[PDB]
């Protein structure tokens, strides 16, 4: 799992994977990595449980469009 | 299943059974935050 | 591809917060 704001969030489907220094989410059957973000994953309750979860940043493909509406 | 379809794969038990439980229709966070517990059933039913 | 072929793609998000701009 990843931990991001002190929720785990586990890939809808896929699995986690890194290359030594990032993190992504890829299909099982053939590595085509994707940026780890709120459509990938789902939430489920917080970091205590999981064995052997990970921090890294989950990206939020709204924001941007947030920020930009802020903006203009 | 991997070794049976080709090259064995290697990937942790863990995520192994997190595969086999969204195989049977339950979410893999079930068995992420029950690990402690079906370890426990596995290995008393082998024992009986 | 092949075979692909050019079409419009709606983006419901779009007119959500456009409508909003106004
Ligand atoms: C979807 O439409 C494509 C045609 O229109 C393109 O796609 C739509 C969705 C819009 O985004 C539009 O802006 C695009 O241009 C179609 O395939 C397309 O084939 C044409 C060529 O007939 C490509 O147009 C490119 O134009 C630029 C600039 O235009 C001037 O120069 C060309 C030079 O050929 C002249 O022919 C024009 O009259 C203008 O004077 C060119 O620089 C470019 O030349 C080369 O690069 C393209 C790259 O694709 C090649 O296809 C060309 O044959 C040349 O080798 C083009 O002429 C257009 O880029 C290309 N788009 C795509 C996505 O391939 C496509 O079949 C439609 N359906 C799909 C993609 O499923
Ligand atoms: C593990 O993966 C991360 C994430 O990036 C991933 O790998 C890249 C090789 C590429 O395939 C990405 O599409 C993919 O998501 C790596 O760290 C990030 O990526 C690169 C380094 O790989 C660095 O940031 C920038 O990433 C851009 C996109 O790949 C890349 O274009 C940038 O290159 C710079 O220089 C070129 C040429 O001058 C220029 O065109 C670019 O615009 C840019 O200036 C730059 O590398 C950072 O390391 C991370 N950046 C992110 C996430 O945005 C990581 O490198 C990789 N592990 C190892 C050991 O390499
Ligand atoms: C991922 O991030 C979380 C939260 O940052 C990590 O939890 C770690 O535990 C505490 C709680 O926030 C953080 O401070 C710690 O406080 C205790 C008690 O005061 C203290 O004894 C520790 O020395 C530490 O200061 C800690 O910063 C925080 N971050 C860590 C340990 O890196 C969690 O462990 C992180 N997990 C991974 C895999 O990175
Ligand atoms: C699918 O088939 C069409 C033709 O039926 C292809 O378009 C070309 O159309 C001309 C008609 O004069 C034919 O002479 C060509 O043979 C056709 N090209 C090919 C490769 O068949 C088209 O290429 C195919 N396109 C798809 C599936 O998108």
């Amino acid at each position: 799992a990843i931990c991001h704001d002190g929720k785990a969030h586990f890939p809808r489907e896929g699995v986690f994977v890194s290359n030594g220094t990032h993190w992504f989410v890829t299909q099982r059957n053939f590595y085509e990595p994707q940026i780890i973000t709120t459509d990938n994953t789902f939430v489920s309750g917080n970091c205590d449980v999981v064995i052997g979860i990970v921090n890294n940043t989950v990206y939020d493909p709204l924001q941007p469009e947030l920020d930009s509406f802020k903006e203009e | 299943w991997t070794f049976g379809a080709g090259a064995a794969l290697q990937i942790p038990f863990a995520m192994q059974m997190a595969y086999r439980f969204n195989g049977i229709g339950v979410t893999q966070n079930v068995l992420y935050e029950n690990q402690k517990l079906i370890a426990n059933q596995f290995n008393s039913a082998i024992g009986k």
